[PDB]
RNA sequence: GCCCGGAUAGCUCAGCUGUAGAGCAUCAGACUUAAAAUCUGAGGGUCCAGGGUUCAAGUCCCUGUUCGGGCGCCA
RNA sequence: GCUUCCGUAGUGCAGCGGCUAGCACGUUAGGCUCAUAAUCUAAAGGUCCUUGGUUCGAAACCAUCCGGGGGCACCA
RNA sequence: UCUUGGGGCCGAAACGAUCUCAACCUAUUCUCAAACUUUAAAUGGGUAAGAAGCCCGGCUCGCUGGUGUGGAGCCGGGCG
RNA sequence: ACAGAAACCUCCCGUGGAGCAGAAGGGCAAAAGCUCGCUUGAUCUUGAUUUUCAGUACGAAUACAGACCGUGAAAGCGGG
RNA sequence: GUCUACGGCCAUACCACCCUGAACGCGCCCGAUCUCGUCUGAUCUCGGAAGCUAAGCAGGGUCGGGCCUGGUUAGUACUUGGAUGGGAGACCGCCUGGGAAUACCGGGUGCUGUAGGCUU
RNA sequence: UUAAUG
């Protein structure tokens, strides 16, 4: 026989770490780089503009850190784009790009900059960023909080930055991690950037398969065919989608009904409870046992 | 041979033990701790007397094997060999030192690993005999011809635990009776209610 | 009734020869492999220097390959006309996976290289089920859970009704 | 004679605690430090860079300068002859508040409470803390059983 | 620190910018009945390391690393 | 006791972490001889004093252990 | 218990069986540590126990800043 | 498969029982360890402070500031 | 009642096994054209939504281990100050306050901050 | 050149 790795030794000795960390969620060595605010601000507000992609949706929020706990003072989700013109496809490049102009200007319209600080609305790709204004209230700055998302080339984190980034919030960053970056000849290509904000590889991936088999087809693109949706909608969908989002930017919140009040949880057994089980228990293996002898 | 043991009765310094720091220690004479039938039970040896000391000194490991062959003596002449369980409860582990003078003298003056020695306090068992109840005196005879070994002064006290358990003897009978002690050679058993149900099906099945 | 999301599959086939020797009969056994697959296989160098073998720390001692999907299951099938249908019991392991080596690469049906020469490879299957990237992802780790395991009995009987191969005790 | 170094005899000190290594907790961080507070000095071995010395662990004063990661702060350190209100700048590991000043605090603002409370009424409301005063007499009821004779125990040796 | 010698095949030494030589040693053939003594061919050169001039450098030029031989000694 | 050194086939020695440990003798086997020797041709044989450490690697470098050998042991 | 093995025993042999004896594993048990420690005192060492303190109103800043935000410095009072 | 107590691969457990150049102590797990990609913050200049202390130097270090920079997408990190 | 995203205190939260999950969600899952990275689309990245609670995850259970908090140990060990107290010493007793930690026996098994859902 | 012994 071998000895027992996981001893009543080894667990005296054994220090848990985080929640977070035990959940897998917070990388706190990045978060000791991010959150914390030097010493001589005194109480300033740190904000950093959070991007969790999902499976089926894209959640940004913008957090400054209390000791309580980090408030969120803006959130914008990805299943809100069905109210601006966006059914389908929340999962992708674009629908970070719109969430992240959403996250923006509903941040702008909260802190009163709606007219002030407008963005890029004729938006090409190229590198962009908000200079604040003499005379008028300052620019909102952030910065960017990705997580345990590997931040290569074309990832729809840095869309969400970008969207964020044209709607208005004053974020430093590189033209590297977009999409359109060469790695090789290292320039920046600012049509292939608008091409994969406005969605035209999931238009040209649509036509590729349109045009190889109607089985494979209809096997990737369900709702897109349930919804009619064609490669020439895409990008007028797209504007209009973004057009929705800068002219109504506030959010209503849903109306909550009276609750029903039932328990669908199963709850916690007592102490009486489990000394009349064992009592049970043993008084049945008693009567067994006198039964079988 | 080696010095009396008038130099270092007493606990002088503080406990010095064979380590990675303190090597070169040579070999202590006990290294037998018990004999007698050790390979016993619990119910068949009752009695249990023991050395309780009365000073806090140091006991040589040299007198501990001198008394360990005065009470095996007694003991083989008296209950046979089979028929008594000697246990010594002091193991020395206090490396003590010699200052030989073959002229540096008193200068860098720190003692090579002369021997072995047992820290004891005040109320601590030396030596523990386990033995049948008929065997009484015999114990108290043992333990009175094993005082003269040591220095200082020891007394004799017959226990009122079964053998070496920590448990009472009129109270042994009816936990073993309930299964709350199980025999578990020279030591028992003790059975809470702490563990899972298993282990209690297992018993009473 | 079985769910459907509990159907044992096959994770990976793991390739491996181990020359012991570095330059020309390792990079023959890399051909080899990449005749096998259809892509280039990765050279494992040591960990430490054995005077006894004649190998050294960081010198290129073995290469080997994993191969995923269809291709892992032709190449298994290939592997099991070679070996006729049978394991024995000690070849399964514990945790569920299994593996064996033949003898010489020209069973496989690669036709043999005068340039090349023989090599023998070594198999080793990683059978899988839906639910095993969680301890290897990035997003949630964790341990997949007692249920979800994969047993010696469950391999054995996945074998035996998958390839309709006996299982001799040795 | 002994070493002179910086961390002589800090082995147990600078150690963290049993099932307490690890990370360092993040609100300890981000907990904001004021010009004139009374804080104390703990040490910690999990961040080297800014450590105060052992002199000072366990050693409290006052925040003079705040910095963008670290504080000064004027402590009190008594050197052969004389005491010595010196400064030294601790990083912000190693720093917690005290609340001896915020108990104080407290005090004050009860006190104050208290002073604009019963000034139109007039009533004399002592405001100062006054000791653990000689206990008032007191009626104690022994109700039904009389009291439990205590009997002195025989020696028995039970070693 | 200055000056001048050497460091080249396993060893001791030559080598005038255009297959690196002489001797000892090893191997392989003669000789003797055989080794040794003595002939015959063959193999073995990071020319101490790097850089510079030149079409081309072991050689010419400094830069450094070892080894002698003598001088010189204000932190 | 202090400082220092050594400890390698059977014997006396070498050995610049990476060997097949090297030379001589001894040994054994075969020639030569009538035998022996000498001579010639082959071969066997090292716990590298012991433990540990450094090292990718230790016969050596580092530490202790057990052996051994020299120099000191002083004025009063 | 085969996780392995030294001597056997019936075995050509076989984790087939068999009495074991050794290390290993699991619950115990005796004695310790200046250069060990989960815990952990007594004594002790810092700090505070107010006018240099609170509660107001307003200026300045080239520092920091969605925000006459934050911080610091100046003033003019009221509280004994 | 050769492959064995040890050459290579895979799975499971694994709070650090490894490693961080060295003596020991402390500290460290999506790191302070290992491997990659780019660099030279191991650059210049004032001042302040700690340690040794007489509260003097030297050495070592601690926070900042003014410039030029490296890396990272950025927060920041770095003046051995 | 409960989840997701970001957190605070970092086991009352961990670990082993078993049971149940309505709705949103979280995930498992389907592929590699584009961005991207590997021997390998296993990881990462990208584009999705046929199936599923099998697993993660959420809740609960184990006379469960661990952990947290009390009693016992015990006014015990120890300890500030005192005596022309004892004893050959070793050490012990008393006056004056202060006061532990194992084994053993009970109880518990995460609270909470911001934003957004679901049970309409 | 070497070549001793029974
Ligand atoms: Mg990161
Ligand atoms: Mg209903
Ligand atoms: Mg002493
Ligand atoms: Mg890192
Ligand atoms: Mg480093
Ligand atoms: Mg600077
Ligand atoms: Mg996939
Ligand atoms: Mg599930
Ligand atoms: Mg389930
Ligand atoms: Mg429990």
């Amino acid at each position: 026989f071998v000895k027992v790795v996981k001893n009543k030794a080894y667990f005296k000795r054994y220090q848990v770490k985080f929640r977070r960390r035990r959940e897998g969620k917070t990388d706190y060595y990045a978060r000791k780089r991010l959150v914390i605010q030097d010493k001589n601000k005194y109480n300033t507000p740190k904000y950093r503009m959070i991007v969790r992609v999902t499976n089926r949706d894209i959640i940004c929020q913008i957090a400054y850190a209390r000791i309580e706990g980090d408030m969120i003072v803006c959130a914008a989700y990805a299943h809100e784009l069905p109210k601006y013109g966006v059914k389908v496809g929340l999962t992708n490049y674009a629908a970070a790009y719109c969430t992240g102009l959403l996250l923006a200007r509903r941040l702008l319209n909260r802190f009163g900059m709606d007219k002030i600080y407008e963005g890029q609305v004729e938006v090409t790709g190229d590198e962009y960023n908000v200079e604040s204004i003499d005379g008028q209230p300052g620019a909102f700055t952030c910065y960017l909080d990705a997580g345990l998302a590997r931040t290569t080339t074309g990832n729809k984190v840095f869309g969400a930055l970008k969207g964020a980034v044209d709607g208005g919030l004053s974020i430093p960053h590189s033209t590297k991690r977009f999409p359109g970056y060469d790695s090789e000849s290292k320039e920046f290509n600012a049509e292939v950037h608008r091409k994969h904000i406005m969605g035209q590889n999931v238009a040209d991936y649509m036509r590729y398969l349109m045009e190889e088999d109607e089985d494979a087809y209809k096997k990737q693109f369900s709702q897109y065919i349930k919804n009619n949706v064609t490669p020439d909608m895409m990008e007028e969908m797209y504007k209009k989608a973004h057009a929705a989002i800068r002219e109504n930017p506030v959010y209503e919140k849903k109306p909550k009904r009276e609750v029903k009040k039932k328990r669908w949880n199963r709850p916690k057994m007592s102490l009486a409870q489990k000394k009349d089980r064992v009592a049970q228990k043993k008084a049945s293996f008693l009567r067994a046992q006198e039964r079988a002898a | 041979g080696r010095r009396p043991a008038r130099c270092y009765r007493y606990c002088k310094n503080k406990p010095y033990p064979k380590s990675r720091f303190c090597r070169g220690v040579p070999d202590a004479k006990i290294r037998i701790f018990d004999l007698g039938r050790k390979k016993a039970k619990v119910d068949e040896f009752p009695l249990c007397g023991h050395m309780v000391s009365d000073e806090y000194e140091q006991l040589s490991s040299e007198a501990l094997e001198a008394a360990r062959i005065c009470a095996n003596k007694y003991m083989v002449k008296s209950c046979g060999k089979d028929g008594f369980h000697i246990r010594v409860r002091l193991h020395p582990f206090h490396v003590i030192r010699i200052n030989k003078m073959l002229q540096t003298g008193m200068r860098g003056a720190f003692g090579k690993p002369q021997g072995t020695v047992a820290r004891v306090h005040i109320g601590q068992v030396i030596m523990s005999i386990r033995t049948k109840l008929q065997n009484k005196e015999h114990v108290v005879e043992a333990l009175r011809r094993a005082k003269f070994k040591f220095p200082g002064r020891q007394k004799i006290h017959i226990s009122k635990k079964w053998g070496f358990t920590k448990f009472n003897a009129d109270e042994f009978e009816d936990m073993v009776a309930e299964k709350r002690l199980i025999p578990d050679g020279c030591g028992v058993k003790y059975i809470p209610n702490r563990g899972p149900l298993d282990k209690w099906r297992a018993l009473h099945s | 009734k079985e769910n459907p999301m509990r159907e044992l599959r096959i994770r990976k086939l793991c390739l491996n020869i181990c020359v012991g020797e570095s330059g020309d009969r390792l990079t023959r056994a890399a051909k080899v492999l990449e005749q096998l697959t259809g892509q280039t296989p990765v050279f494992s160098k040591a960990r430490y220097t054995v005077r006894s073998f004649g190998i050294r720390r960081n010198e290129k001692i073995a290469v080997h390959c994993t191969v995923r999907g269809a291709k892992a299951e032709e190449i298994l099938e290939k592997g099991l006309k070679v070996r006729e249908y049978e394991l024995r019991k000690n070849n399964f392991s514990d945790t569920g996976n299994f593996g064996f080596g033949i003898q010489e690469h020209i069973d496989l049906g690669i036709k043999y290289d005068p340039s090349i020469g023989i090599y023998g490879l070594d198999f080793y299957v990683v059978l899988g089920r839906p639910g095993f990237s969680i301890a290897d992802k990035k997003r949630r780790t964790g341990c997949i859970g007692a249920k979800h395991r994969i047993s010696k009995e469950e391999a054995m009987r996945w074998f035996q009704q998958k390839y309709d191969g006996i299982i001799l005790p040795g | 004679t002994n070493t002179k170094g910086k961390r002589r005899g800090t082995r147990y000190m600078f150690s963290r605690p049993f099932r307490k290594h690890g990370v360092v907790p993040l609100a300890t961080y981000m907990r904001i430090y004021k010009k004139g507070d009374i804080v104390d000095i703990k040490g910690m071995g999990t961040v080297q860079k800014g450590m105060p010395h052992k002199c000072y662990h366990g050693k409290t004063g006052r925040v003079y300068n705040v910095t963008q990661h670290a504080v000064g702060i004027v402590v009190n350190k008594q050197v052969k002859g004389k005491i010595l209100a010196k400064r030294i700048n601790v990083r912000i590991e190693h720093i917690k508040h005290s609340k001896s000043r915020d108990s104080f605090l407290k005090r004050v603002k009860e006190n104050d409470q208290k002073k604009k409370e019963a000034k139109e009424k007039g009533t004399w409301v002592q405001l100062k803390r006054q000791p653990a005063p000689p206990r008032e007499a007191h009626f104690v009821r022994t109700n039904g059983k009389e009291p439990e004779l205590l009997e002195p125990i025989p020696y028995e040796f039970m070693a």
